């Protein structure tokens, strides 16, 4: 595989199975996710009613982010107040489903899609400011700097949602500007990350993908915005990666995939790594036979005179 | 000179041996087997074999006065053979007492005693005693500190030269009461009790063969340093009037054989045998007797192509494997007389890992 995929697979497969199921079955399964998101799945007062909790460490800075009422109007009636030692939990009870199967479909997919839905949060909010400071803007092109430094200082967000990972963004007139602060631990992992990483950034230079968001990198030191930024070491041994997100890059009709495609970035670097490791194996054993074939030399013409199959010669002639 | 390939050995041979008529010849190969051969008419057939050993046999030779054969293997035990009148031939161990693997046996000129060489610091001198049927082994464990690597008689059959792994060169008194008579006065010495330390010369190396000359008067050994020294004793107790060392560039020599009173043949990791001519004046490298640096339309028949398709396959190259010149093709073992009687050699035989047992004609 090459891209890393957006949801859990594992609550998508239970609830497809349980939707269309006849006879129910009480389970208790915690289930942990990347970046140390954990989902515990239980059947505590119904056979027919099945709980769902959520787990991260930065959820409290979600909530100060406005994502309750984002999570509310996403899924629907079906909040639930949250069990002890989670986060966000969601009570479903079959007796109560759409009858239609499309609709079981997409609430499936919708349930197990849980980790963006509720990461995504901070993204929306950057884009209604963009948008109003989009139309602002428009009202009066001479009103523009003001108004993006003072966006650039008041609405500058950050979340620390990995203690090596942070996401800061900020909107504008125009753009949502986003930083990452990448940094591999397990030396080899660093190792092979600095290769990823150069090779990442050169990638939106090439004419051939113009179209996609500008990329800027630059390790030993942050951007200017976010040096005064707490949370952000003075470049210790933190990469700083930077997506320029124009407006065209969120379009209507292109927001979601955006966002889920930015959250997944480094686990999709971090699964690629292990892949690229993985290739090393195989093409090295691959021609260390080359090697073997170059020494099979020195060794003089010899007969083997039957050794027909899954035994001895088989016969005495 | 020119050479004759006699047979080409499935297996590594380490030593051969032929009969007092050069009928047939007996070597050894890498296991525990011991193979016989005799001609075929123009060409060498297989015998027999003996599997009375367990381990590795190291040395098998042939006694051409009384056409008996003895083998000393790893397996620290001894076996003597003679022929039975019907044609077959009869086992009998000899009791050696060693305490390790023996490494290099050899017949008395005599062939009333054969003393044996081995790791067990030590060496087993063993005879015949008539009024018992029996075999008896004596130690020669006074000057000895290493491994034996090679051992020589003397015409006198008295002294034996030991070649010791201990880089020095060992020449003792073999000479025992009920058997020998009283030897006549030597250069080496007169008063030679059993065990006594006729001559120690030191080496830049294990000395892999030793070697009296065939006046009886003189030595020479070879070290791994790829040296022959020629010793020329004066008296006993005396250091020897001149210390002849010549010195080659090529591999270690591995054995040496004395051509005639002035001249020594001696062969080693070099795939070749040498020629030594001089006195007592010194000595010097004569001639390459392997002829130096020889390097020496049509259907293709099936097993040609089929070859040339598992070469290609096998590998990239496709090509002759090896075309080695010399014509050898691995390390020789030794050299021993073929015919001609003492001190006028002019044809010697030769065997190797490569398995060829390739006779030299001078």
């Amino acid at each position: 595989m090459l891209s890393l995929d957006y949801n859990n697979i594992f609550i998508y497969e239970l609830l497809t199975e349980r939707f269309s199921s006849e006879n129910p079955s009480s389970i208790d399964q915690v289930v942990t996710d990347f970046d140390g998101v954990t989902f515990h799945i239980s059947t505590p007062e119904e056979k027919t009613k099945i709980l769902i909790s959520l787990s991260m460490k930065c959820y409290p800075e979600l909530v100060n982010y406005g994502t309750l009422d984002l999570l509310k109007q996403i899924y629907g009636a079906y909040v639930h107040e949250p069990e002890m030692g989670y986060n966000f939990s969601i009570l479903i009870d079959l007796q109560q489903l759409p009858a239609t199967d499309e609709e079981k479909e997409q609430l499936a997919m919708s349930i197990s899609m849980l980790k963006r839905n509720v990461l995504a949060a901070p993204f929306h909010r950057a884009f209604t400011k963009q948008a109003e400071l989009a139309d602002l803007a428009r009202k009066d092109p001479e009103n523009a700097p003001m108004l993006d430094k003072q966006a650039t200082s008041q609405e500058l967000m950050a979340i620390h949602y990995r203690d090596e990972e942070t996401i800061v963004l900020w909107p504008e007139h125009d753009r949502v500007t986003v930083v990452f602060s990448t940094k591999f631990r397990e030396e080899t992992d660093r190792i092979f990350g600095k290769v990823f990483l150069q090779e990442f950034v050169d990638a939106r230079r090439r004419p051939a993908i113009q179209t996609a968001p500008q990329v800027l990198f630059s390790y030993r030191d942050p951007p200017l915005e976010i040096r005064d930024i707490q949370g952000i070491q003075k470049g210790d041994d933190f990469g700083f990666v930077t997506f320029v997100l124009f407006e065209r890059h969120f379009t209507p009709q292109n927001r979601e995939d955006c966002i889920s495609h930015i959250q997944v970035f480094r686990n999709t670097l971090h699964f690629h790594i292990k892949a690229s490791k993985a290739y090393m194996h195989q093409r090295m054993r691959k021609r260390v036979a080359d090697f073997q074939k170059v020494l099979n030399r020195a060794k003089p013409d010899v007969e083997l005179e039957r050794k027909t199959a899954t035994g001895r010669s088989f016969v005495r002639a | 000179a020119t050479s004759q390939v006699l047979h080409i050995l499935p297996k590594p041979s380490y030593e051969h041996a032929f009969n007092s008529q050069r009928t047939e010849f007996v070597t050894t190969t890498a296991t525990n087997q011991v193979e016989l051969y005799e001609q075929d008419g123009n060409g060498w057939k297989h015998a027999r074999t003996f599997s009375d050993h367990d381990k590795i046999v190291t040395c098998v030779d042939w006694a051409p006065k009384s056409n008996r054969i003895v083998t000393c293997s790893q397996d620290r035990n001894a076996y003597v053979y003679e022929k039975r009148p019907d044609g077959t031939w009869k086992q009998t161990l000899v009791l050696l007492r060693l305490n390790r693997a023996a490494t290099f046996v050899r017949w008395s000129p005599n062939e009333d005693k054969f003393a044996v060489g081995s790791g067990a610091r030590v060496i087993s001198v063993c005879y015949f005693e008539q009024e018992n049927d029996w075999w008896v082994s004596k130690h020669l464990k006074r000057p000895l500190r290493s491994t034996i690597l090679s051992l020589d008689w003397h015409p006198n059959n008295v002294l034996l030269a030991a070649g010791c792994a201990d880089r020095k060169a060992y020449v003792l008194s073999a000479y025992v009461r009920d058997v020998d008579a009283k030897p006549e006065a030597s250069v080496w010495g007169s008063r030679l009790p059993f065990n006594t330390v006729c001559a120690e010369y030191p080496s830049g190396g294990w000395v892999h063969a030793v070697g009296f000359s065939p006046s009886g008067n003189a030595l020479a050994y070879a070290g791994h340093d790829s040296s022959v020294t020629i010793a020329y004793p004066s008296a006993p107790e005396q250091p020897p009037r001149a210390l002849i060392t010549v010195k080659l560039s090529q591999l270690p020599l591995r054995s040496l054989l004395w051509a005639n009173e002035s001249a020594i043949v001696a062969a080693g990791y070099n795939y070749s045998p040498i020629l030594l001519q001089g006195n007592e004046s010194g000595w010097a490298h004569t001639r390459d007797l392997d002829a130096g640096t020889s390097k020496t339309e049509g259907p293709v028949s099936f097993t040609a192509l089929r070859s040339t398709f598992r070469n290609m396959d096998l590998k990239g190259s496709s090509q002759s494997i090896s075309s080695l010149p010399t014509v050898h093709q691995n390390m020789i073992a030794t050299l021993r007389p073929y015919a001609g009687t003492p001190g006028n050699i002019t044809a010697f035989t030769s065997s190797g890992t490569d398995g060829r047992v390739v006779l030299w004609t001078l």
